[PDB]
């Protein structure tokens, strides 16, 4: 995910109003407002766009080098049979009170 | 919202672009510095004025909020090192006229050439060969004359601009509230609302005179030694009751005695210690120098290297045809990327270097997660300070034969150590009254105590004074002696290395108690020991997110700056030489002079 003169396609946002919930997803672009004035769509003072984005280098350090990261959630709400793991069974014998 | 929520994050989005910013440009510095072609060249200066208009904007931008409203003292540190002008106070025809005197000043310096009266078409720059005479020649004709045709060809330029440099600066300063361009300067060491960590810039001064009367007991009886080892070598050229001429000092302003050390040395039948054929014959190279110099960092607790180190650094010259400025220097490209730009040969003074420089790495190292105005030593005289001492505990012989360099047994003697503190003496003591002197006229020219037509008089009575050294020949007001050394010249503060010699054995001294250490202190080594290593680290860590008055506290345990540990280190020395003067006369007259015969 690196590149020699920088990656500039991986976003992140750093200026917002209130935190997030948990599990809440935000892709909006409208223009933070830090100051007590509207600014009405255009930075400039004391507005800022909110999103900026990681310059990825392969001459960087480890902390800033990028990470792919892979989250797994489980989820029990109510259903009887459900995704679940693989088993092994045995072999069957006959002939013998088993 | 008030104004210090919006200073904040102003400050945040700031400390993205510009490391961002600074990371490409830095990259760009590095590509060129190691290897010179016509393209990197403006590959490089592209980024750099990038840079350059990216700060000025932001700077403009950051005077919307207000110092006064700010109450914490990080926001408002790093808004002060943003709001500041500088110049670009002054109007564009003044401006254009001071970039122009500076560099006709430093074209001057770096293209200067003298030739011979006997033969006109022999003429020599500074660099290669006027201070090569200087350094090696024991003729004092020669000597002489280029000592007076430097200053009297190349220095007599300097003087109209000079004159003029003075006024626009000072002007400059003025429009900052500053009273003058040394005060300007002086603002480095200034504090404000610490509440017991507070320190003036008029306290500077009286700082560094108080300090400057303690060592004057140890270089006078260095001056004395000095001047009765000089009166062999020329004799019936120097008085033994008077200061010593100018031009035989060692160098062309005679800033290190460091090279008078083949007349000067106390037991010339004993050679101190140089590793250097042990490292040939046990195979060194330039990779195994710094893994013990990593090695040596590791052992009092301090980390390994970041493993973009061995892959991105240039640490040998690079053989073909990659012309490079080999020059060692300790690179900070930031985003956690550290390098070290050197061409090492196999040698013993390359040895040291690498412990000097990963010094350096090892503080940028220590401060990375600061925020970007906050990185940097806690004054200029602190990250040299804390690169020298690792050198100073590399070098001694319990460190060098517990590495294998030197024999397993190899008793030493006290005449080797008094050659080796004499050896020291030449370089560290016998630069601070040259140090003083220079900066104190610069002081005093600046705040206009010495007016434009005492120039030369108040440099030489100082120079006779204070220093203990007398010219040849007399100079009246069309000449520049300041201007004619680098550091005038060129627009640089000069006390810097002043104060890092004092911060130097005060850390030295600090970390020896933590040690334990029980010998002399010129015998300390502070390998193996973990608490040393923590005392260093908590002052390391700080960057200037604290006053330099507290960082200092942090591994001394003192707020001002002392010179004990100095004399503490030059004990046996100062006994030595005390008693090596018994029908000497220590002192100097400031009467006699080697023309008014
Ligand atoms: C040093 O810089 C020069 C010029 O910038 C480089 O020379 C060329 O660099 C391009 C870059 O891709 C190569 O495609 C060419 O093959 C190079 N030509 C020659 C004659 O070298 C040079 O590669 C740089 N050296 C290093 C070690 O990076
Ligand atoms: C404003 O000042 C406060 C303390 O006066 C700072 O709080 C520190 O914040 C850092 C990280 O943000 C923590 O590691 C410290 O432990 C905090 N100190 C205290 C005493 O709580 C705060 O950081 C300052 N504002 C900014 C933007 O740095
Ligand atoms: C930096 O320079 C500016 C002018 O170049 C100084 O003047 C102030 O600039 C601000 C921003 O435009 C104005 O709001 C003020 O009215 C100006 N005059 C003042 C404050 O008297 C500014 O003072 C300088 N700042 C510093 C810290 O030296
Ligand atoms: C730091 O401590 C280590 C560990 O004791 C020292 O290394 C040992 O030194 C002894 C004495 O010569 C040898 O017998 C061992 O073989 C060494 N062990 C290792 C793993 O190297 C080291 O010499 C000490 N460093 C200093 C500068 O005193
Ligand atoms: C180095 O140490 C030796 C021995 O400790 C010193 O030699 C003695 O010096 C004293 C002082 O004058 C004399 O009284 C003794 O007679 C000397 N010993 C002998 C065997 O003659 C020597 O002076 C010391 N050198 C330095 C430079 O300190
Ligand atoms: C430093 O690197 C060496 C490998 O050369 C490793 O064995 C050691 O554990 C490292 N030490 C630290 C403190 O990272």
């Amino acid at each position: 995910d690196s590149k020699v003169s920088g990656n500039y396609n991986y976003l992140y946002r750093l200026f917002r109003k209130s935190k997030l919930k948990p599990f809440e997803r935000d892709i909006s672009t409208e223009i933070y407002q830090a100051g007590n004035k509207p600014c009405n769509g255009v930075a400039g003072f004391n507005c800022y766009f909110p999103l900026q984005s990681y310059g990825f280098r392969p001459t960087y350090g480890v902390g800033h080098q990028p990470y792919r990261v892979v989250v797994l959630s489980f989820e029990l709400l109510h259903a009887p049979a459900t995704v679940c793991g693989p088993k092994k069974s045995t072999n069957l014998v006959k002939n013998k009170c088993v | 919202s008030t104004i210090e929520e919006q200073a904040k994050t102003f400050l945040d989005k700031f400390n993205h672009e510009a490391e961002d910013l600074f990371y490409q440009s830095s990259l760009a510095s590095w590509n060129y510095n190691t290897n010179i072609t016509e393209e990197n060249v403006q590959n490089m200066n592209n980024a750099g004025d990038k840079w350059s208009a990216f700060l000025k904007e932001q700077s403009t931008l950051a005077q919307m909020y207000p110092l006064q409203e700010i109450q914490n003292l990080t926001v408002k540190l790093q808004l002060q090192a943003l709001q500041q002008n500088g110049s670009s106070v002054l109007s564009e025809d003044k401006s254009k006229r001071l970039n122009t005197i500076l560099n006709t000043m430093s074209t001057i310096y770096s293209t200067g050439k003298v030739c011979n009266p006997d033969n006109p078409q022999e003429c020599l720059l500074l660099e290669p060969g006027l201070n090569e005479i200087m350094a090696n020649s024991l003729d004092y004709n020669e000597r002489l004359w280029a000592w007076e045709s430097w200053r009297s060809e190349v220095g007599k330029q300097l003087r109209p601009l000079y004159e003029e440099y003075v006024v626009l600066k000072n002007e400059m300063a003025r429009a900052n509230h500053y009273e003058d361009y040394g005060d300007y300067w002086r603002g480095d060491y200034e504090v404000n609302g610490v509440d017991g960590y507070d320190y003036s810039r008029g306290q500077l001064i009286e700082d560094v005179e108080h300090t400057f009367e303690e060592i004057k007991p140890l270089y006078e009886h260095l001056h004395a030694y000095v001047r009765a080892k000089l009166m062999n070598a020329y004799p019936s050229y120097i008085s033994p009751i008077g200061c010593l001429p100018a031009h035989l000092l060692g160098d062309m302003w005679g800033r290190f005695w460091t090279n008078l050390y083949s007349l000067t040395v106390p037991f010339g039948q004993k050679p101190n210690i140089d590793v250097t054929d042990a490292m040939v014959d046990q195979a060194w190279d330039a990779q195994r120098i710094f893994k013990e110099a990593e090695k040596f960092f590791v052992s009092v607790g301090l980390p390994n290297m970041t493993q973009g180190f061995w892959e991105n650094s240039m640490l040998t010259d690079p053989g073909n045809v990659q012309k490079a400025v080999c020059h060692p220097t300790a690179w900070d490209l930031g985003k956690g990327d550290f390098r070290i730009l050197m061409c090492t040969k196999v040698t013993m003074d390359d040895f040291l270097t690498a412990h000097h420089e990963m010094g350096h790495i090892q503080y940028d190292m220590a401060y990375a997660a600061q925020p970007f105005l906050l990185r940097n030593g806690a004054n200029e005289g602190f990250h040299e300070a804390v690169g020298e001492i690792m050198s100073l505990s590399a070098a001694t012989p319990k460190h060098l034969k517990s590495i294998g360099l030197l024999s397993p047994d190899f008793q030493e003697d006290n005449e080797t150590e008094i050659n080796f503190l004499l050896k020291q003496a030449l370089t560290i003591v016998g630069t601070l009254p040259f140090t003083y002197m220079l900066e104190k006229w610069r002081w005093m020219v600046f705040k206009g105590e010495i007016p434009k037509d005492q120039w030369m008089k108040k440099w030489w009575e100082m120079k006779r004074e204070i220093v203990g050294v007398v010219e040849p020949v007399p100079h009246d007001e069309t000449y520049c002696d300041p201007a004619s050394l680098f550091h005038v010249s060129n627009d640089y503060s000069f006390i810097r290395y002043y104060t890092r010699t004092l911060y130097q054995f005060q850390f030295q001294e600090a970390l020896c108690q933590a040690a334990k250490h029980e010998g002399p202190l010129h015998k300390c080594d502070i390998s193996n020991s973990t608490e040393a290593g923590q005392k260093l680290f908590n002052m390391l860590r700080l960057g200037k997110s604290e006053p330099w008055t507290l960082a200092l506290e942090n591994v001394v345990g003192a707020k001002n700056m002392n010179v004990r540990p100095l004399l503490n280190y030059f004990e046996p020395l100062f006994t030595w030489l005390k008693d090596q003067n018994k029908n000497s006369f220590v002192g100097w007259s400031t009467d006699w002079s080697p023309y008014a015969d």
